[PDB]
C-alpha cells in the first residue's frame, strides 16, 4: 504494498446506476492471427462467441483485426478514457469468454487500493458530532467561575 | 472642479501621451555612434539606437560596477541623465559620488531628494486641505539641508509640525524609497507643459519663467511614478539610491500676512556615501536649522 | 583504529555542505578610480602595482650599467631623468639616471 | 556480446515506454488513431443510453460550423461537389431552451419556497460550461464531436451536448428527453450545498428581505456557544432569534464568519435546500 | 551591501574634526553629572538591617606592598574606579526575583565601535557608552 | 599501474594532399571573376530611367568586342542556347535558390550555387531561421557582361554571365531562440545587386549556377540591426600607456 | 564518454509569434579534463550558483584555490561566446543558472609503502560545467516568516478529516 | 601560552630569523623597496626603523659602526646609511618606511607586503588616497564646522 502504491477513493463515473446504469465498457479491439499456435483459442472465439457476444452489447463497438502475430491481445476502452490492454497468449475460449466479460463489468477506474469500501456524500442526518453536541447551556451563558454584573 | 485622486489620472495620461509622441518621432531605426572618454575603457564606441538608446545602457554593456556607480552621464560636457534617451553622436562620460570634483553630481542628488519630498507632501494632509507645491530653493549642498517650499490651506495657518508628524514624513519617504522607483525626464515645450499644471497657479509661473531662459522653450518634466514635478537640472535614476533620509522641521517664511509659504526642510545620504549613528545625528541638528539660499 | 561501518552519502552531504566548508562571499571588493580594474579595499590595485614594478625594473637595469659591478653603490643621492628633462635646480650633484621614454604621468617629478 | 533475441527486443519495448514518458507525444482526435467507424460508433452512442435516436438527426447534432468552414477550406486549397451539410446550431437552440425549461420546472415544483434568482443560477450551473462538458467527456461525446480544434474547446463541446438533446427531443418527444435530463444534469448536485452552486455576497442582508416577505421581524445574533476568546484558535456558535425564537445557528472561527454562516443556514432552512431534505427521486414515473 | 566604518568616507580635514567634536561631547557629558543631589535626586533612606546597596565597577591597576603597625607585610591590589555611573533601575516586580536590580557601567568607550540599540540608550541618558 | 591515455594526436596541413599522387583534386568551380565588372555610377539613376536602361545594355554588349566574343565560344559547346532566355532563367534560379535557405534544403542548392558560394550563404545561419521572399519584380533582367576564361588553364573551360536584377523582396532573420534579429517580414524594400553565373563549359553535365554577388562601391548602406553594439578599444597592459 | 553539453547550444527554437514573450537566451560551455578534484571544484562552482556574470567574476578573481582561475577563464569565453554567436545584446546582462563539476578520465599510478607494501593512487581530473542565462539574477527568496507558519498551520488544521469512519 | 610575546618564530631558530631579517634590510638599503612575505617585513620593519637612529649617531662612533657592519652584510652599503639615508631623515624623527598589503603571490598564495624607505628615487606606488573632501558627506561636515567655529567666536 500500500505504501509503495498508489490509492483512490469509492467512486463512480457520474454517478453511474443513481438514474440509470451506461455501460462503461465502449470499444473492444481484437488482434488475432490467422496462422499461429498462441491464437489459436482467439481463433475459435472469433467464430462462434464474438458475435453472440456483440448482441447482448450493442452499445460496445468490437474490432477485429486478423494479422500476423506473436501475442494476441485484446483492449478495452472505457467512457472515462482509460484504456486497459491484455493478452489472451495461449489462452482457451472459455478462458477469453471470462475475460471479455469482465472487462465489460469494469468501470475503467484504475483497479488500485481501495481506501473505504464505502462511499456517501450525506454521512449525516441529525448533525455532525461537535464538542457542544452532547452539553447543556447556562443561563446567560457564563463561563466557570464568572461573575456577572460586577 | 477635479478631485485630488483624479487630478493626477489626467496628468499621466498627458505625460504619457507626449512621452509617446516623441517616441514616433523618431525613425524605426537610426545609429549614433557613441565616443567614451574616461580613465577607464579609453577608445571603447558605443553604436547605439537614437531616441531609445540611454547613457544607463551603454554602462551594460561595459560592467555591472559602471551601473550600479554611474550616477550621472556627462554629454558633451554636459550632465546627462543615465536614463535620458541620446539624440546624437558624442562623447560619453560617466560621473559617480567618489570623484575628485562631484559637483553636479551632489546637485543632482539634493534636487532628487527634495523632489521626493513633495511627493509626500500631497499625500499626508487629508483631502480636504488644499497642498499646493510651489518649487524647490536651488540651496548650496554646504547649506546642510535641502528645502522645498509649500503652501497649506488657510485653516492650517497656525498648525505647527510635531515630532510624531515628522516621523510619519519620512516613514512615507523611506516607502517610496523601498519601491525602487526611476526617475523619468521629459523634454517638452513649455506650451506643453502649461497644459499640464494648468490647474496650479504657482507651476504655471515656475514654467513661464524657465522658457524666457531658454531660446528653445523646452521645459524637463520628472515624474517618480504617478506624481510629477517640474525641476531644474538633470536627477538621479532610481529612489534606491538614497539610504538615509529625514525630514528635519518645518519654517514658515516671512512676510506671512500676504501669503503663508511653508518650508519642509530634510537631509539625506546615498548608500556610497553611508554615515555612522553618531555623525548622522549630527547632521541632522544642523538642517533643523531654517536655511536661506543665497 | 578502523572505521567500523561505512558512511553514508547523507551523512557525508552533510558534513560536506556544510555552511562552514562552503566559500563565504567577498564584500570587500572594490573598483580601481586609476584603471578601473577590481580591488580590495585594504590591498593595493595588482594592475597599478604592476604597471610600477616593470618601470622600477627599467631603473635598476640602468643602476647596474652605470655601477658596472658589484659592491659599487654611491654615496650620493639618485635621480631618474626622461626624454626631455634636465638637472633641476634641487637635483644638483646626483646620479642622474636617464631613461629612453617619456615620463609617464602617474610619475610625478618631485 | 550473448547470443539471443527476445532479451534484446522485450528491452527495445522498455527502452520505448521510457522516450514516450521523457517526451510524450502530443494527444491526437480518436478518429485518427485506428480501429474507428464513425457510423459504428454512432448507433452504439444511443443503444448505450437506451435511446431511439434518428440517425439522420444525430450526425448532424456533431457537426460543427467551425468544422464546415475549415472543411471549405481544405478544397480550395486543391481546388475540389458541393456539401449539403448542416451546422448544430439549429438542433442546439432547441436542446438549450427545452433544457432550461425542463430544469426550472424540475426544480421549482421540487423546491417551491426558492426565489427565481435562486432557480436561475442553478440551472446556469447545471448548463454550465464545467458541468456540461464533463457530462460530455464521459458519454463519448467529444469523439464523434466534428470539430476543427483539438482538443475541442469547451464552449464548442457546450453547444454540441444541446444538439444531441434536440435530435433526442424529436425522435422521442419530451418525456422520454425529460428523463434523460434527469438522469445525467440533475444527478450534478447530488452531494454538493445550495451556496456552492449559487454563490452569492452579503448573506445576512438578504435574509432580512425573505423575512420582510413573510412578516417576520427581523433577526437578533446572540452568541450561544464560545471557546478560546483570546487564543489563535477560536470556536463561536451564533444564533439568530426571531422573536426570542432560535431559527439559525452556525460556526466560526470570528464572530463575524459565525454570524454569516448562521444567515446562510437559515437561507437554506427557509428554501428547503437543507441536507436533511429528502433524496431526489429517481424511480420510474407512475 | 558592503560594510563600513566610521573614517571610511572622511576627508583628510574631517578626521580630526570628528574626533575632537565627539571628544569634546564626551566631556560635556560626564562633566554633568557632578551635581546629582541638585538634579531632582530621588528620596535617601536611612541604612535598615537586611539592606543592601550598590556596587562599582573598578578597573584593575596592579600589586603594590602594606606594612601593618605590627610589623607583618600585606599585598594589595589596586583597583581604580573610572566612569561609574548608574544605568537604569529596575523594581522587583519587574525584576521577577526577590531583590531589585541597579545596573552600573564602567571605562567609557567609543560611540563608533558600539551597535545602534546600545548607542540610543545612552543618548537619552546623556552619557557616553560603557564598556 | 603503467596506463596512459592515448594522447599521440599531431597537426599537419590540409591545405595539399599527398605528393606524388597520379589522382588530383578535381574543381567544378573557379575562385573569383576572370575579369572584374565595376558597374557606372549612377545606375541606380538609370533604374528609374528604364528607355536609358535598355539603350545602355544593348550598346555596351555590341560595342564590347570581348563580351561579344565570349558568346561564340559558349555556342562552340552548347548548339542551343539563346542569350534572350537567360535572363528570364537567372530569375528562376536566384528565386529557387533563396527558397533552399528557409528549409534547409542544402542537397538541391548545389545544384543552384557554385561551391565557391555556397559557405557565404549557409556559413552565417547555420543555427538561424530565415523568411525569405520575393514580392514582386519593377525591372527585366539585363546579361550585361559575358566573359569565359582562358582555353584549357587546367584543361576545362569555364564561362561568366552578369546578370543586373531590381526587385522587391522580403527579409526576416530570427535567431536561434526565435527572436527578430533583422529585417522586416511585412513590407518589402527595393534591391539592386548584379549576380553573377558560372557553368563548367567542358563538364558534359555541367550547368549554369551562382557565383557571386558583385558589390560596387557606390551602393546605399544596408539596413540597421536592431541589437545596440560595443566597439572596445585597445586592451593595454600594465607597461604600455594609451595614446590617443 | 559523453560530450551531450556541446550539442545544446545547437537547438534551433522556432520563431516567436508577435504577442509572445522574449525568450530569454541560454548559452551551454565547459571545459574537458582539468587536473583538478572535482568534490574541490564543486565548492568554487556552489560559490557563484545563481551569481552575475560580473559579481561571480569578482569572487573568482580575488579567491586564492586553482579552480577559481580555470572557472573565471570559462565564464570569460562564454560571456563573449554569448553576445557573438547567440545573440545577447548586453554581456553584464548574464546570470549563472547551472554550476556544477564532473568526473573526468583518470589515471592510475602506484604509491610505495613500507615492508614491501603499495597503494594505487589516482591522478584525478575533473570536468566544469555553466549554464548563462540572459536577464537579472532572479531574487533570492525571502526566508519563511511567521505568518506564512501560521497561515500553514492552521491550513493543516483545516485540512484533517475524520479518519477510519464514514 | 603566549600573553606578551612580542617576537615572532621563523626561520630555524633564534639566530636563523636574525639571519633571515638581515637579508631582507640589507636588500631593503640597497634597492629601497622589497617585496616579501606579509609577517617577515613586519617583523623586520623595527629593525629598519632602529638602524637609521643608529646612522643618526654617526661614522665616528663605535657602536654604531658595529651595528651596521653586522646588520649590513654588503660593506659598500655602510657609507650609504650614514652619508645617504640618516641625512634623509635629519628633520624627522620616526616613520622612516612605509609598509603597504600587496596581492598575494601565485605560487603559495601567501600573505605578501612591499615595504620602501620613504624619499626614494623610484615611481610612486599606488598609495590609497582618502575620498576627496568635495564630497556629499564631507560638504555638510565643512558646514558643519564653519558654525560651530563662527558660534564659537560669537
Ligand atoms: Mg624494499
Ligand atoms: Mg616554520
Ligand atoms: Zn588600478
Amino acid at each position: 504494498t500500500a505504501r509503495g502504491t498508489p490509492s483512490r477513493f469509492l467512486a463512480s463515473v457520474l454517478h453511474n446506476g443513481l438514474g440509470r446504469y451506461v455501460q462503461q465498457l465502449q470499444r473492444l479491439s481484437f488482434s488475432v492471427s490467422r496462422d499461429g499456435a498462441s491464437s489459436r483459442g482467439a481463433r475459435e472465439f472469433v467464430e462462434r462467441e464474438v458475435i453472440d457476444f456483440a448482441r447482448r452489447n450493442p452499445g460496445v463497438v468490437i474490432y477485429v483485426n486478423s494479422r500476423p502475430c506473436c501475442v494476441p491481445r485484446v483492449v478495452a476502452e472505457y467512457l472515462n478514457g482509460a484504456v486497459r490492454e491484455e493478452s489472451i497468449h495461449c489462452k482457451s475460449v472459455e478462458e477469453i469468454s471470462t475475460l471479455v466479460q469482465k472487462l465489460a463489468d469494469q468501470s475503467g477506474l484504475d483497479v488500485i487500493r481501495i481506501r473505504k469500501p464505502f462511499h456517501t456524500d450525506n454521512p449525516s442526518i441529525q448533525g455532525q458530532w461537535h464538542p457542544f453536541t452532547n452539553k447543556p447551556t447556562t443561563f446567560r451563558g457564563l463561563r466557570p467561575r464568572e461573575v456577572q454584573d460586577p | 472642479q477635479l478631485s485630488p485622486t483624479e487630478l493626477t489620472e489626467m496628468r499621466n495620461d498627458l505625460f504619457n501621451k507626449e512621452k509617446a509622441r516623441q517616441l514616433s518621432l523618431t525613425p524605426r531605426t537610426e545609429k549614433i555612434e557613441v565616443k567614451h572618454v574616461g580613465k577607464t575603457d579609453p577608445g571603447t564606441v558605443f553604436v547605439m539606437n537614437k531616441n531609445i538608446s540611454t547613457p544607463y545602457s551603454c554602462a551594460m554593456h561595459l560592467s555591472e560596477w559602471y551601473c550600479r556607480k554611474s550616477i550621472l552621464a556627462l554629454v558633451d560636457g554636459q550632465p546627462w541623465d543615465m536614463y535620458k534617451p541620446l539624440t546624437k553622436s558624442c562623447e560619453i562620460k560617466f560621473l559617480t559620488f567618489k570623484d575628485c570634483d562631484p559637483g553636479e553630481v551632489n546637485k543632482a542628488y539634493w534636487r532628487s531628494c527634495a523632489m521626493m519630498m513633495g511627493c509626500v507632501i500631497e499625500r499626508a494632509f487629508k483631502d480636504e486641505y488644499m497642498v499646493n507645491l510651489v518649487r524647490a530653493p536651488e540651496v548650496p549642498v554646504i547649506s546642510g539641508a535641502f528645502c522645498y517650499d509649500v503652501v497649506l490651506d488657510s485653516k492650517l495657518d497656525e498648525w505647527m509640525p510635531t515630532k510624531e508628524n515628522l516621523r510619519s514624513f519620512t516613514k512615507d519617504a523611506h516607502a517610496l524609497i523601498y519601491k525602487d522607483l526611476p526617475f523619468e525626464t521629459l523634454e517638452v515645450e513649455a506650451k506643453v507643459a502649461l497644459e499640464i499644471f494648468q490647474h496650479s497657479k504657482y507651476k504655471v509661473d515656475f514654467i513661464e519663467e524657465k522658457a524666457s531662459q531658454n531660446p528653445e522653450r523646452i521645459v524637463k518634466l520628472h515624474r517618480i511614478g504617478d506624481f510629477i514635478d517640474v525641476s531644474e537640472g538633470p536627477l538621479i535614476p532610481r529612489t534606491s539610491i538614497c539610504f538615509q533620509y529625514e525630514v528635519s522641521a518645518v519654517h514658515n517664511l516671512q512676510p506671512t500676512q500676504p501669503s503663508l509659504i511653508r518650508r519642509f526642510q530634510g537631509v539625506s545620504l546615498p548608500v556610497h556615501l553611508r554615515a555612522h549613528f553618531t555623525i548622522w545625528d549630527k547632521l541632522l541638528e544642523r538642517s533643523r536649522k531654517m536655511v536661506t539660499e543665497d | 583504529a578502523a572505521p567500523k561501518n561505512r558512511r553514508t552519502i547523507e551523512v557525508n552531504r552533510c558534513r560536506r555542505r556544510n555552511p562552514q566548508k562552503l566559500i563565504k562571499v567577498k564584500n570587500n571588493i572594490d573598483v580601481c578610480p586609476e584603471c578601473g580594474h577590481l580591488k580590495q579595499k585594504h590591498v593595493l590595485c595588482a594592475y597599478c602595482y604592476e604597471k610600477v614594478c616593470k618601470e622600477t625594473a627599467e631603473i635598476r637595469r640602468q643602476i647596474g650599467k652605470q655601477e658596472g659591478g658589484p659592491f659599487k653603490a654611491p654615496t650620493i643621492e639618485t635621480v631618474v631623468l626622461y626624454t626631455g628633462e634636465t638637472p633641476s635646480e634641487q637635483d644638483q650633484g646626483k646620479r642622474i639616471i636617464e631613461r629612453d621614454r617619456k615620463r609617464p604621468s602617474w610619475f610625478t617629478q618631485n | 556480446v550473448k547470443k539471443g533475441f527476445r532479451a534484446a527486443f522485450r528491452f527495445q519495448k522498455e527502452l520505448e515506454r521510457q522516450r514516450l514518458l521523457r517526451c510524450p507525444p502530443p494527444p491526437v482526435r480518436r478518429s485518427e488513431k485506428p480501429n474507428w467507424d464513425y457510423h459504428a460508433e454512432i448507433q452504439a452512442f444511443g443503444h448505450r443510453l437506451q435511446e431511439n435516436f434518428s440517425l439522420d438527426l444525430l450526425k448532424t447534432a456533431f457537426v460543427n460550423s467551425c468544422y464546415i468552414k475549415s472543411e471549405e477550406a481544405k478544397r480550395q486549397q486543391l481546388g475540389i461537389v458541393l456539401l449539403n451539410l448542416k451546422s448544430n446550431q439549429e438542433l442546439s437552440e432547441q436542446g438549450t431552451s427545452f433544457s432550461q425549461t425542463c430544469l426550472t420546472q424540475f426544480l421549482e415544483d421540487e423546491y417551491p419556497d426558492m426565489p427565481t434568482e435562486g432557480i436561475k443560477n442553478l440551472v446556469d450551473f447545471l448548463t454550465g460550461e464545467e458541468v456540461v462538458c464533463h457530462v460530455a467527456r464521459n458519454l463519448a461525446v467529444e469523439q464523434l464531436t466534428l470539430s476543427e480544434e483539438f482538443p475541442v474547446p469547451p464552449a464548442v463541446l457546450q453547444q454540441t451536448f444541446f444538439a444531441v438533446i434536440g435530435a433526442l427531443l424529436q425522435s422521442s418527444g419530451p418525456e422520454r428527453t425529460a428523463l434523460f435530463i434527469r438522469d445525467f444534469l440533475i444527478t450534478q448536485m447530488t452531494g454538493k450545498e445550495l451556496f456552492e452552486m449559487w454563490k452569492i455576497i452579503n448573506p445576512m442582508g438578504l435574509l432580512v428581505e425573505e423575512l420582510k416577505k413573510r412578516n417576520v421581524s427581523a433577526p437578533e445574533s446572540r452568541l450561544t456557544r464560545q471557546s478560546g476568546g483570546t487564543t489563535a484558535l477560536p470556536l463561536y456558535f451564533v444564533g439568530l432569534y426571531c422573536d426570542k425564537k432560535l431559527i439559525a445557528e452556525g460556526p466560526g472561527e470570528t464572530v463575524l464568519v459565525a454570524e454569516e454562516e448562521a444567515a446562510r443556514v437559515a437561507l437554506r432552512k427557509l428554501y428547503g435546500f437543507t441536507e436533511n431534505r429528502r433524496p431526489w427521486n429517481y424511480s420510474k414515473p407512475k | 551591501k558592503s560594510g563600513t566604518w566610521w573614517d571610511e568616507h572622511l576627508s583628510e580635514e574631517n578626521v580630526p574634526f570628528i574626533k575632537q567634536l565627539v571628544s569634546d561631547e564626551d566631556k560635556a557629558q560626564l562633566a554633568s553629572k557632578l551635581c546629582p543631589l541638585k538634579d531632582e535626586p530621588w528620596p535617601i533612606h536611612p541604612w535598615e538591617p537586611g539592606s543592601f546597596r550598590v556596587g562599582l565597577i573598578a578597573l584593575k591597576l596592579g600589586m603594590m606592598p602594606l606594612w601593618t603597625k605590627d610589623g607583618q607585610k600585606h599585598v594589595v591590589t589596586l583597583l581604580q574606579v573610572q566612569d561609574c555611573h548608574v544605568l537604569k533601575y529596575t523594581s522587583k516586580e519587574n525584576c521577577n526575583g526577590k531583590m531589585a536590580t541597579l545596573s552600573v557601567g564602567g571605562k567609557t568607550v567609543s560611540r563608533f565601535r558600539k551597535a545602534t540599540s546600545i548607542l540610543e540608550f545612552y543618548r537619552e541618558l546623556g552619557l557616553p557608552p560603557k564598556q | 599501474t603503467e596506463k596512459e591515455f592515448m594522447q599521440h594526436a599531431r597537426k599537419a596541413g590540409l591545405v595539399i594532399p599527398p605528393e606524388k599522387s597520379d589522382r588530383s583534386i578535381h574543381l567544378a568551380c573557379t575562385a573569383g571573376i576572370f575579369d572584374a565588372y565595376v558597374p557606372p555610377e549612377g545606375d541606380a539613376r538609370i533604374s528609374s530611367l528604364s528607355k536609358e536602361g535598355l539603350i545602355e545594355r544593348t550598346e555596351r554588349m555590341k560595342k564590347t568586342m570581348a563580351s561579344q566574343v565570349s558568346i561564340r565560344r559558349i555556342k562552340d559547346y552548347d548548339a542551343n542556347f539563346k542569350i534572350k532566355d537567360f535572363p528570364e532563367k537567372a530569375k528562376d534560379i536566384f528565386i529557387e535558390a533563396h527558397l533552399c535557405l528557409n528549409n534547409s534544403d542544402h542537397d538541391r542548392l548545389h545544384t543552384l550555387v557554385t561551391e565557391h558560394c555556397f559557405p557565404d550563404m549557409t556559413w552565417d545561419i547555420k543555427y538561424k531561421t530565415v523568411r525569405w521572399s520575393f514580392v514582386e519584380s519593377l525591372e527585366p533582367s539585363h546579361v550585361v557582361q559575358v566573359r569565359c576564361s582562358s582555353m584549357m588553364n587546367q584543361g576545362n573551360v569555364y564561362g561568366q554571365i552578369t546578370v543586373r536584377m531590381h526587385t522587391r523582396q522580403t527579409l526576416a532573420i530570427y535567431d536561434r531562440f526565435g527572436r527578430l534579429m533583422y529585417g522586416q517580414e511585412d513590407v518589402p524594400k527595393d534591391v539592386l545587386e548584379y549576380v553573377v553565373f558560372e557553368k563548367q563549359l567542358t563538364n558534359p553535365y555541367g550547368s549554369w549556377r551562382m557565383h557571386t554577388k558583385i558589390v560596387p562601391p557606390w551602393a546605399p548602406p544596408k539596413q540597421p540591426i536592431l541589437k545596440t553594439v560595443m566597439i572596445p578599444g585597445p586592451q593595454l597592459k600594465p607597461e604600455e600607456e594609451y595614446e590617443e | 564518454i559523453s560530450r551531450k553539453w556541446e550539442k545544446k547550444n545547437k537547438i534551433v527554437y522556432p520563431p516567436q509569434l508577435p504577442g509572445e514573450p522574449r525568450r530569454p537566451a541560454e548559452i551551454y560551455h565547459c571545459r574537458r579534463q582539468i587536473k583538478y578534484s572535482k568534490d574541490k571544484m564543486w565548492y568554487l562552482a556552489k560559490l557563484i550558483r545563481g551569481m552575475s556574470i560580473d559579481q561571480a567574476l569578482a569572487q573568482l578573481e580575488f579567491n586564492d584555490k586553482k579552480g577559481a582561475k580555470i572557472i573565471k577563464e570559462v565564464l570569460l569565453e562564454a560571456q563573449d561566446m554569448a553576445v557573438r554567436d547567440h545573440n545577447v545584446e548586453f554581456r553584464s546582462n548574464l546570470y549563472i543558472a547551472e554550476s556544477t563539476s564532473g568526473r573526468g578520465q583518470c589515471l592510475k599510478r602506484i604509491r610505495y609503502h613500507g615492508r614491501g607494501r603499495f597503494g594505487i593512487m589516482e591522478k584525478v581530473y575533473c570536468h566544469y560545467f555553466v549554464k548563462l542565462v540572459e536577464g537579472p539574477p532572479p531574487p533570492p527568496e525571502p526566508p519563511k516568516t511567521a505568518v506564512a507558519h501560521a497561515k500553514e498551520y492552521i491550513q493543516q488544521l483545516r485540512s484533517r478529516t475524520i479518519v477510519h469512519t464514514l | 601560552i603566549s600573553h606578551g610575546r612580542v617576537f615572532r618564530r621563523m626561520g630555524l631558530g633564534p639566530e636563523s630569523r636574525i639571519h633571515l631579517l638581515r637579508n631582507l634590510l640589507t636588500g631593503l638599503v640597497r634597492h629601497e623597496r622589497i617585496e616579501a612575505p606579509w609577517a617577515r617585513v613586519d617583523e623586520m620593519r623595527g629593525y629598519a626603523e632602529k638602524l637609521i637612529d643608529y646612522g643618526k649617531l654617526g661614522d665616528t662612533n663605535e657602536r654604531a659602526m658595529r651595528m651596521a657592519d653586522f646588520w649590513l652584510t654588503e660593506k659598500d652599503l655602510i657609507p650609504k646609511l650614514f652619508q645617504v639615508l640618516a641625512p634623509r631623515y635629519k628633520d624627522q624623527t620616526g616613520g622612516y618606511t612605509r609598509m603597504l598589503q600587496i596581492p598575494n603571490r601565485s605560487l603559495d598564495r601567501a600573505k605578501m607586503a612591499v615595504i620602501e624607505y620613504k624619499g626614494n628615487c623610484l615611481p610612486p606606488l599606488p598609495l590609497p588616497r582618502r575620498d576627496s573632501h568635495l564630497t556629499l558627506l564631507n560638504q555638510l561636515l565643512q558646514g558643519l564646522r564653519q558654525d560651530l567655529r563662527q558660534s564659537q567666536e560669537a
